[PDB]
């Protein structure tokens, strides 16, 4: 079936921009193309068909356009309704989706609040030794993590999320989590968290020596 | 959406257009068909058989005022093409043929104007009867005729006249057989001297 | 009532003889093919066209005729117009007058388990190049090609009708009780391939 | 008008069979087509199998041995059923209102779909760990504690800090899913002098076994 | 079992064979006409008419008869009767006692792409111009003018399959070699319909007597 | 024309055209049969056959296609497409190769009253049996006979057509302005007979 793909994968816009997310098959599509918007917990809402064909009562600042194998959809003024996922289909053969294009409120940069933890003294009687950190209320979403133990980089059993934007401020938080059992964690004494946001030309760091 | 669809459901089904029915505001009233005849290929004149074979369109003209429509309100479509059983047709047949081929032989497309002109140009070979003069054979001229007029209708119900056409804004009737030099094949026996047309 | 009422309406109150009677689309329907020559009407060497009669057997399954007499008063048969059923539209390629398919739309028999068997009977004139060089003295290499005009090998398969013996009938089948032969031509050989 | 409420279990057995129920409201089956989607997590969306307006159905080439799709147009319900069901059929679950244009079909309607989750875990009660820094690095009149809950099944988990004393100034990051059970971390900002002194408590509850834990800070 | 009826009856539930297959009224029907030359029957001198076993291969894209191939199963081709879609009307113009249209209206090949494959069978007795001078050793030079009846070139384009017909099925004549054969494009205008050329494909074959008959039997 | 669709509607609300209109059952329909010839076209010797262009001029009653023209805008007669009213299967018996049937179905005229008149033109290859001796002076008797081929005379009564003032002209029609004259055949006498049956048929010759 025809491939299809989405960029960008995630875009912030403020409120009025005007916006043209773009939808890309690996064959022609003959403008069979729809595009439908998406809001976590919400069903889905058809915009657009047959690449143009506005759907009866969606906005008339949804536009659509496009032929071949390359098509877009154009917000021509971008309201705070409007900030969902967006996802192009394809039905001229099988139907296949693409990605879906994630779009947010633009927002001041912020570096996180960066704070870490060790395991505490009920976690290592229950033999849990996982560490924990967090970035809470930073902006963009752009960040990376790394675990060092005594300066040695860790990545087994590392894991972690981010929260979506806050409805008041549009700040992410990120929490990280770095698994290990309470002979691995012992036989270690140095750990630090160390955080690499946009705001910064070097990583913000923390740090701990044994139990708090 | 094809505005040809749509002009075709407004034609014939909201309109509620009969094809059994004559183009005309009143019974009394006739259908004027103007007929022109281009003759493509004299294919033949068998003497034994009196019969003329020849390839021929013939031009068949009238107005429907039941298949007007503003060309603005269905997106400038001008002229539209419908099988001839969709319309009203005036059923003109060849009188004088020999073999009882009185139908044209191809029912072609009919082509319909917005200003209600419905033109057709079906394809015929026609067997007429053409009575031989055998006298000052071989240096002999023949004088055959295609005599066209409709058995399904009359004088009172349809009026035949001759094809009209224009040179610097003034009309004339068509009152010659027309030979077309795109559409036309000399035969090799035959040279035609006169084609005239009468009603 | 009759039953054989009953059994029309079973089989053909939903069935459509557009589509092939295969339950997936890569199937191809086999056909059994016996070609059974009546008479060589003429062989006209000037127009190089061969006439024959000829009956065109045609077996094949369709699983949407399928009955059991049992629950049919133990109708063995039933005769239904060729136009209800699916055919697979088999067509004399080398004809010459334009005739390729047969003179009368004789009625099929649906036999219970679902086969389907048509005999139409044909008149058929088919290109024949003559060898005249030994004439009179002559013999001819005559042939007569059946396709589906429709369906490619992918959708209609032939194959030949298989004697009671279990002999395959790989030839023109010839009939005792319907064959008249001809006063002009001997016919010495008619294999299929 | 027209509506669209897929229902069924949140949660299902691996190698048992899923049941969806598909009601609809505001059109009449007998009329319009409906198909099913699924959106497994991490993974656009997919089209599973149609129930077509003359009850005739298709299924996806990849899940027509595992689909069937029935209705009922008394009730307008659209059934889909789906056995021998693994890891990799985790998500949420769609059925749309096809519209058409001859044979072309798209979908134009959504239902607010149903998360199914295919995994073998019993429900299992959540620890509650407590974090604290494990250095006095601040002392700021704005500082993160939080607590870890880990090893519970199913979702949800809920955390508030001194029950309705949580203020805005909490987060809840979404929950991870590690050795086939649920993991989730939960912040609040506090005065430095107020959380050593202040019985500062993250209060969790697990409805799956309506399980409930309080813990204070400790370090 | 169930799936190409009802393919077939979504697409023509609404289908129009009079409008031509465009999804814009203004744009062109593209079709591909393909002259296959099955038997060269006749070729009457003395009548000046030719006599050919021909097949028309007609190609054409039917912009309201695609379907999606996964809501039925996979079906990426039909075979449907031609009299219920909308065809090209290639008329031979030089007729000269048969029939001008295809009056054998064989099923087409339709595709789940919209693409119509027709390839009907016609007995074209066409008039020729037959040069007497070289008898028997003449050359013949015998043509086909096929082009649509009604449809200008604005309206449907007609377009040659290949430079030459198809002389791959051609069953060899006894008295006539083929030694030239070619397809060739024109627009004219016709006093009829003077302000719409209208488009024509002239097939035409360089039919060389063998003389052996006539030597034999008159020279 | 309103008024003529709905008069058009009326008349065949309700009608069939595969049933003959007689009133009562033992009611018979009469139907004059005229012929008008248009060309003699040939004689053929050796097939004992003579082909000829005419045009039948069939008139009957039916009684279910009258109407008072004052209630339908003054519309006094309709012309209708023949396959959609009754008509009389009046056919060729001594035709030569098979062609009963006339060669047109052109429309019949309807009158108020009910009068149909239906005049289709046909090409007839009537057998003739040829009077060999006195070639090449000969003279021939040739017969064209027509009879509804399956309504007996108990129920179509066939005559032969009056002349325009009721006379009992029974001769066939010949329009000696447009007749097309045959170059080697002169046609001296052109009468007409109807023919009594000897579940038998009345035949005019
Ligand atoms: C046996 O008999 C058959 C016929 O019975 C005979 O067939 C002829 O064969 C000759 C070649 O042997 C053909 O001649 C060729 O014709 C080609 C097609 O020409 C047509 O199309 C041209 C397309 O141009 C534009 O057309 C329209 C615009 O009008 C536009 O939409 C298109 O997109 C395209 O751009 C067109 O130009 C051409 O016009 C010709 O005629 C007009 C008026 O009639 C005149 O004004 C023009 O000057 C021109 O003559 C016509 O409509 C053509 O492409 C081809 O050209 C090649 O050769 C010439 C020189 O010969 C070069 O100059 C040129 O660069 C190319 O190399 C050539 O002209 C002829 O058309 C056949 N005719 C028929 C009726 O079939 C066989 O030859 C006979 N064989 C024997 C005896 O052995
Ligand atoms: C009567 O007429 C029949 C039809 O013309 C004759 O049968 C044909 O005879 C020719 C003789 O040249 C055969 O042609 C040869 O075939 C062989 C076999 O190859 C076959 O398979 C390959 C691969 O599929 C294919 O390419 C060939 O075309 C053949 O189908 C070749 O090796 C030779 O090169 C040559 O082509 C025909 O195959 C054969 N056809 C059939 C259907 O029998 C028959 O011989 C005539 N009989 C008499 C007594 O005159
Ligand atoms: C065609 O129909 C017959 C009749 O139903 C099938 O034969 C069996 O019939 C009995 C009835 O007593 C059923 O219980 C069986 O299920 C049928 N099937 C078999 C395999 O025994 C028959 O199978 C059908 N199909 C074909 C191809 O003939
Ligand atoms: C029709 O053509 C005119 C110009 O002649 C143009 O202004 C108008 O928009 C056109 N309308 C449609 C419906 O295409
Ligand atoms: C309009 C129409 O039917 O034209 C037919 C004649 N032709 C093809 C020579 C122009
Ligand atoms: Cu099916």
């Amino acid at each position: 079936d025809i491939v299809i793909t989405q960029s960008p994968s995630l875009l912030s816009a403020s409120v009025g921009d005007r916006v043209t997310l773009t939808c890309k098959g690996s064959q022609n599509i003959d403008n069979y193309l729809a595009w439908y918007q998406q809001k976590l917990g919400e069903a889905p809402k058809l915009l657009i068909y047959k690449t143009n064909s506005l759907q009866t009562g969606i906005p008339s600042r949804f536009s659509g356009s496009g032929s071949g194998t390359d098509y877009t959809l154009t917000i021509s003024s971008l309201h705070s309704e409007d900030l969902a996922t967006y996802y192009c289909y394809q039905y001229i053969n099988g139907y296949t989706f693409g990605t879906g294009t994630k779009l947010e409120l633009k927002r001041a940069d912020a570096a996180p609040t960066v704070s870490i933890f060790p395991p505490s003294t009920e976690q290592l009687a229950t033999g849990g030794a996982s560490v924990v950190c967090l970035m809470n209320n930073f902006y963009p979403r752009d960040i990376s993590v790394k675990w060092k133990i005594d300066g040695t980089e860790r990545r087994d059993g590392v894991l972690d999320s981010v929260t979506d934007q806050d409805s008041k401020d549009s700040t992410y938080s990120m929490s990280s989590t770095l698994s290990l059992t309470k002979a691995d964690y012992e036989s270690h004494n140095l750990y630090t968290c160390e955080v690499v946001h946009k705001t910064s030309s070097s990583p913000v760091v923390k740090s701990f020596n044994r139990n708090e | 959406l094809n505005e040809e669809e749509r002009l075709i459901r407004h034609l014939f089904q909201e309109k509620g257009y009969n094809k059994e029915l004559r183009p005309v505001a009143h019974k009394e009233e006739s259908v004027d068909v103007a007929l022109a005849l281009t003759l493509s290929n004299l294919i033949s004149l068998k003497e034994v058989e009196e019969t003329l074979t020849t390839n021929v369109w013939i031009e068949h003209g009238w107005t429907d005022n039941r298949l007007k429509w503003n060309a603005e309100e269905f997106g400038n479509i001008s002229v539209l093409r419908l099988p001839p059983d969709m319309v009203w047709l005036p059923e003109i047949v060849l009188e004088n043929n020999n073999d009882g081929s009185f139908q044209i032989s191809y029912s072609c497309n009919v082509l319909v104007y917005h200003y209600g002109f419905v033109y057709w140009l079906p394809p015929a070979i026609f067997r007429s009867s053409c009575p031989i003069s055998v006298t000052y054979f071989p240096f002999d001229w023949q004088n055959c005729s295609l005599k066209f007029s409709s058995l399904k209708y009359t004088a009172k119900e349809i009026t035949l006249s001759l094809k009209q056409d224009a040179k610097e804004n003034r009309t004339y009737p068509v009152e010659w057989i027309i030979i077309d030099p795109e559409g036309f094949t000399e035969n090799g026996e035959w040279e035609i001297v006169h084609r005239p047309a009468r009603v | 009532k009759n039953e054989e009422l009953r059994l029309y309406h079973h089989l053909f109150n939903n069935y459509d003889p557009g589509s092939r009677p295969v339950r997936e689309p890569e199937d191809t329907v086999t056909i059994s093919l016996k070609v059974t020559l009546t008479n060589l009407i003429s062989l006209n060497e000037k127009e190089e066209t061969l006439t024959t009669s000829v009956w065109i057997g045609i077996d094949w399954q369709d699983y949407r005729l399928n009955y059991s007499k049992d629950d049919f008063g133990g109708i063995e048969t039933l005769r239904v117009p060729s136009e209800l059923v699916w055919l697979p539209e088999i067509v004399l390629e080398n004809n010459i007058d334009g005739q390729f398919g047969v003179a009368y739309d004789a009625n099929v028999l649906v036999y219970e388990g679902g086969s389907v068997t048509w005999l139409p009977p044909a008149i058929y004139r088919s290109v024949c190049a003559v060898e005249v060089t030994y004439f009179p003295f002559d013999w001819q290499n005559c042939s007569l090609i059946f396709r589906s005009q429709t369906y490619n090998a992918e959708e209609v398969e032939f194959t030949f009708a298989v004697d009671n013996d279990g002999k395959t009938i790989n030839k023109i089948d010839i009939d005792t009780e319907a064959y008249t032969e001809n006063g002009e031509w001997a016919i010495d050989f008619c294999p299929g391939v | 008008e027209v509506q669209l409420q897929e229902s069924g279990p949140g949660l299902v057995q691996p190698s048992e069979t899923l049941s969806l129920t598909c009601t609809v409201s505001g059109f009449s089956l007998t009329s319009y087509s409906v198909s099913w989607l699924r959106q497994p997590s991490g993974k656009g969306p997919e089209w599973m199998g149609r129930m077509w307006d003359d009850g005739g159905t298709v299924y996806n080439s990849g899940l027509k041995s595992r689909l069937s799709i029935s209705r009922d147009t008394s009730k307008n319900q659209v059934f889909l059923k789906m056995n021998s069901l693994q890891t990799d059929d985790t998500g949420t679950y769609y059925c749309t209102r096809d519209e058409r244009i001859r044979a072309i079909n798209w979908f134009a309607y959504w239902g607010q779909g149903t998360l199914v989750t295919v995994s073998s875990a019993e429900t299992t009660a959540p620890s509650v760990y407590p974090l604290a820094p494990g250095t006095a690095l601040k002392s700021n009149s704005m500082v993160t504690l939080g607590c870890l809950v880990k090893g519970y099944f199913p979702e949800p988990v809920t955390v508030t800090w001194n029950s309705g004393a949580l203020s805005s100034g909490v987060h809840t990051f979404p929950a991870v899913l590690q050795s086939g059970l649920y993991t989730l971390t939960s912040s609040v900002t506090v005065p430095s002098s107020t959380w050593p002194s202040q019985t500062v408590t993250c209060n969790v509850a697990h409805p799956g076994q309506q399980h409930q834990r309080w813990t204070r800070k400790l370090c | 079992s169930e799936h190409e009826t009802r393919l077939v009856a979504k697409l023509f539930k609404d289908y129009s064979s009079v409008v031509r297959p465009v999804e814009d009224h203004r744009q062109v029907v593209e079709v591909t006409v393909g002259l296959q030359l099955i038997q060269l029957i006749n070729v009457d001198e003395v009548n000046q008419i030719v006599t050919t076993n021909v097949r028309l291969k007609q190609q054409w894209v039917d912009y309201n008869l695609k379907w999606n191939p996964d809501d039925y199963g996979g079906v990426k081709k039909i075979h449907i009767p031609s009299e219920k879609i909308w065809r090209p009307d290639l008329v031979l113009y030089n007729n000269a006692d048969g029939d001008f249209a295809i009056v054998k209206f064989t099923k087409v090949l339709l595709q789940y792409t919209g693409h119509i494959t027709w390839t009907p069978p016609a007995i074209f007795k066409s008039y020729c111009e037959i040069i007497v001078t070289h008898f028997p050793f003449d050359e013949q030079n015998c043509s086909m003018k096929l082009g649509t009846w009604t449809y200008d070139g604005s309206v449907v384009a007609i377009n040659p399959e290949s430079d030459q017909p198809d002389l791959s099925n051609f069953m060899e004549s006894g008295e006539w070699v083929i030694k030239e054969s070619r397809g060739w494009k024109h627009s004219v205008t016709y006093s009829c319909c003077p302000d719409t050329p209208y488009l024509d494909i002239t097939y035409h074959f360089v039919m060389q007597r063998l003389p052996l008959y006539f030597i034999v039997n008159v020279i | 024309s309103e008024a003529e669709g709905r008069l058009r509607e009326k008349l065949f609300s309700g009608y069939d055209s595969s049933v003959r209109p007689a009133r009562e059952v033992g009611d018979r329909v009469r139907v004059s049969v005229g012929l008008i010839l248009a060309q003699l076209i040939s004689l053929n010797e050796k097939d004992e056959e003579m082909s000829t262009k005419v045009y039948l001029d069939l008139e009957w009653t039916d009684y279910r296609l009258s109407w008072d023209p004052a209630e339908h805008d003054g519309i006094d007669s309709l012309r209708i497409t023949a396959e959609s009213v009754w008509l009389p299967d009046v056919v060729l018996l001594n035709n030569n190769d098979g062609n009963f049937d006339v060669a047109l179905d052109i429309s019949v005229v309807v009158s108020s009253d009910g009068s149909v008149r239906w005049q289709p033109p046909g090409i007839y290859r009537s057998s003739c049996s040829i009077q060999v001796t006195y070639f090449p002076f000969d003279w021939q008797n040739c017969t064209m006979v027509f009879s509804s081929y399956s309504y007996d005379s108990s129920e179509v009564s066939l005559q032969t057509g009056l002349g325009p003032d009721g006379q009992g002209h029974q001769e066939i029609h010949i329009h000696e302005g447009t007749f097309i004259e045959n170059g080697q055949w002169e046609i001296i006498h052109k009468p007409s007979r109807l023919i009594q049956p000897p579940g038998q048929r009345q035949e005019v010759i």
